[PDB]
């Protein structure tokens, strides 16, 4: 009567105290890059995806196409992992730094903390370090995405002081008994390529919308059939106060910048809480994939 | 590993005994607890348990009603579980007669506090409403205990009675005269961005359409006036950021034949409702559109 | 209600009226709710008085 | 009401020749659409030949295909097709039908076929003024482009000459996705493409109004000191024509970016119709793939 379980081993000589460190992480969701059956421990967590060169939201895009197992049982020489299926309930540990409550829509985010921190004593080897994805509720995830994206938008004008105080304002967030702070996406007054592609795509779709749409709705008024369409170009006239293959190229690049933004503008709720354990360390959630 | 292991017949749960029976039977003891039939083993519906103050559990002694947790910017009571009927004092869709009926049953302390908390923030409703699903039992204390149903059917213990989802008549809305073999149910919040009020209209749609684009293309065709109201308050009042004219989440699905009109009586207040007898709850996120 | 296509003047007329919520103007209907339809007729003119003695003269 | 039968038997009234039963045995564990959801359906309702019209409106076919219930073929035998409408969440194998190579980790969407007709010479169960029509199981970026080019061919064809239209269809019918060339059968402007154009243009007008004072000048400030092939390739599709930000007000920027995300999603859902299968592992000859998200 065994369940479908993916077995993961370890190649290093894991000591007894390190297993005892590992045994606390029972209901901790760990991603998997590829649904194998027996997998090495180098592909268990985000430390196969750690890149000092690349940014943060590239990891958010690469977390979408993972497989998010749960540590079913920890013992000697192999670790059990449980692939969840849609509809059955599972316990999840609060590996994220945010408190949870009954019925919150949970979403999975790459951890905004890494390396040296007073609570980042994690499962570590000589070169391997286990890092866990964050599990935060839905509106906090939306707000964090907006904060990091706006802080990426201020990457060029950082020399002024109003922008610096704005970065100090956006970098922190108050939540339910949370004085949480995020890291800044810029380091050493130059921006990483992930955030640069994100803000470039957003600025491009905003600029192309500000360029094409007046001409298109002005062309649409000849074949106008709804009063919703004539009044929308009126506000374009209010706000404002070529080769055809290039026009096709402009529309195509607009849709390319639209396609390169779905990793930011939406996210799927993964868990929702049925019950939270007392002291908020764990909770019981149904799956929703 | 051999031929007989794969050639073994599949396992049925009711044929084999429970865990506790074969645990006690080995060491040869018998206790006063009867363990030969263990309840709630064959219960596919995922459920939970939530507390609620007494001020909200009117129109709730009947089993089967929607339950949406609403947000609250405080710290201690910061989450509160309100029924759909108590949200009826906020919908502009509700007529005056039904509103004066159901506001005359929530004349307690905490009901008006949730009424004020809905109309005190800078945000909309669907940025403060989170659906939990449907109840199936009460407990009726001074702090009543409810059992909500998260995913699956609604039934009693021992499955002897199928509870039915109730929705009031004003929020009901169909867009076809010929219902299919199935029709899903959706929860529609559509905002009226008119001058003195942004008080939305709450609707529960029972449609046979499944794919979401093929739902929103008729959602625009049924709520065009509110779209014009949204763009009108956008062009009229700049330096304001309106958003999400209509928000739709999938509530669940039904059988498209047991849907009939009924009523609930409570404190001799007859309220005409729509009764969905075999409703299976399948919650979804508040998907937003324009 | 006065009217100059026939030089016909109508004196004792009652009108139910309220605001259009989509805008800020007035909507004038009958007690049945006819949505009183002389305003589109180009020849008539109406005088409106309210119970608080507000005055209106509508071309 | 009786429950929706997970075991759907399709029957056959034509005299099946032996090659027809042979070709019917090839299509085990494939996708077929059916709108009826009865237990003993006939063969006329099975497939997509009930909706192929003389219009050849491919956008109309995409509009109707989203409402059809997708099932899986199983246990083909004499005059019996046992179909299985799959419950959401579990996994079972599907099989490709078109020449579309897949990957692992991507997603799959349903689609009416491309260059459909006697060009590839499909003898897929032809009997008595009826053909078995198969929806394509195509991956994610192909399903993105196959509606992006649809909407662009809709939007360009307003107020312009017909020779521009005939020069624009041939520039936007080929798709060179993953070592293969596909052609779309007759992209034709209809009322459905019109209402899709109306939704698209309204959303992009509203997001053009919704743009803040900084996000429209980000590339304008960036392109003075930056040099990259990405920035150069995106700059030339714009017109030609230190400083200070006007007023930093991030309390307004959160609301602007939130409603801008809503407008971007409202533009996005015109080409991102439905994920219907997430492929986990393929066969090495790519004839099939075990995948999840069935239903």
């Amino acid at each position: 009567a065994m369940e479908a379980n993916i077995f993961c081993t370890f190649d290093h000589k894991l000591s007894i105290a390190d297993v005892g460190k590992l045994t606390k992480l029972v209901a901790a969701v760990v991603p998997i890059p590829q649904r194998l059956h027996l997998i090495k421990h180098y592909q268990l967590g985000l430390h196969q995806f750690v890149d000092h060169t690349r940014g943060y939201v590239r990891l958010r895009g690469l977390l979408r196409n993972m497989t998010l197992t749960l540590m079913r049982r920890v013992e000697g020489n192999q670790i059990l992992l449980h692939v969840p299926t849609h509809g059955l309930l599972y316990t999840v540990l609060n590996t994220g730094p945010v408190t949870w409550e009954k019925g919150d829509a949970l979403c999975v985010l790459p951890p905004l903390f890494h390396g040296p921190l007073a609570r980042e004593n994690l499962l570590t080897l000589g070169q391997w370090e286990l890092v866990l994805p964050w599990i935060v509720p839905m509106p906090l995830a939306l707000e964090i995405n907006q904060r990091l994206l706006i802080m990426g938008l201020f990457s060029l004008d950082r020399s002024y002081e109003e922008v610096k105080a704005a970065v100090q304002q956006l970098q922190t967030i108050t939540f339910r008994d949370a004085t949480f702070t995020i890291p800044d996406p810029v380091i050493d007054q130059h921006l990483l390529i992930d955030m640069k592609t994100a803000c470039l795509s957003m600025s491009m779709v905003a600029n192309l919308a500000s360029e094409l749409t007046m001409t298109y709705v002005r062309k649409l008024a000849l074949e106008d059939s709804s009063m919703l369409l004539v009044k929308c170009q009126e506000l374009l006239m209010r706000l404002d106060r070529v080769s055809p293959d290039d026009e096709i190229a402009r529309l195509s690049a607009l849709f390319v910048m639209l396609r390169q933004l779905d990793d930011l503008i939406r996210e799927q709720v993964v868990f929702t809480v049925c019950d939270v354990s007392p002291d908020n360390k764990s909770a019981t959630c149904i799956f929703k994939g | 590993m051999d031929a007989r292991a794969v050639a073994k017949r599949p396992r049925d749960p009711a044929d084999e005994d429970n865990e506790l029976v074969t645990a006690l039977k080995a060491k040869r003891e018998v206790n006063t607890i009867s363990v030969r039939y263990l309840y709630h083993a064959d219960h596919q519906a995922l459920t939970a348990r939530f507390f609620v103050p007494e001020g909200l559990v009117e129109f709730e002694a009947q089993p089967g009603a929607l339950l949406i947790r609403m947000e609250t910017g405080c710290d201690s009571p910061r989450h509160l579980y309100i029924s759909l009927y108590l949200l009826g004092i906020r919908a502009s869709n509700v007529s005056a007669s039904t509103r004066c009926l159901l506001e005359s049953v929530y004349t307690a302390s905490a009901a008006r506090a949730a009424l004020q908390w809905l109309d005190l923030g800078p945000h909309l409703l669907h940025r403060r409403l989170e659906t939990l699903g449907c109840v199936k039992t009460v407990s009726l204390g001074i702090t009543s205990l409810l059992t909500c149903v998260m995913r699956g059917y609604l039934y009693n213990t021992l499955k002897t009675e199928v509870f039915a989802l109730m929705i009031p008549k004003d929020m009901y809305l169909t867009w076809e005269e010929t219902r299919g073999r199935l029709q899903y149910v959706y929860l529609i919040i559509v905002y009226d961005y008119d001058g003195p009020e942004t008080r939305p209209g709450i609707y529960v749609l029972t449609s046979s359409i499944a794919h979401w684009q093929t739902l929103v293309d008729v959602a625009r065709g049924k709520f065009a006036r509110e779209r014009c109201s949204f763009v009108n308050r956008r062009i009229t009042r700049p330096r304001q950021i309106p958003l999400c004219t209509g928000v739709i989440q999938k509530l669940g699905w039904c059988l498209a034949d047991d849907i009939h009109t009924s009523f609930l009586v409570h404190k001799e207040l007859k309220l005409s409702v729509v009764r969905l007898d075999n409703f299976s709850v399948e919650l979804g996120d508040f998907r937003e559109f324009v | 209600v006065v009217r100059c296509v026939r030089a016909q003047v109508d004196l004792g007329v009652e009108v139910r009226a309220a605001r259009c919520p989509r805008t800020g103007l007035w909507i004038v209907r009958d007690r049945r709710g006819r949505l009183r339809r002389w305003l589109s007729q180009p020849e008539v003119c109406v005088l409106y008085v309210t119970p608080d003695l507000d005055f209106y003269w509508v071309l």
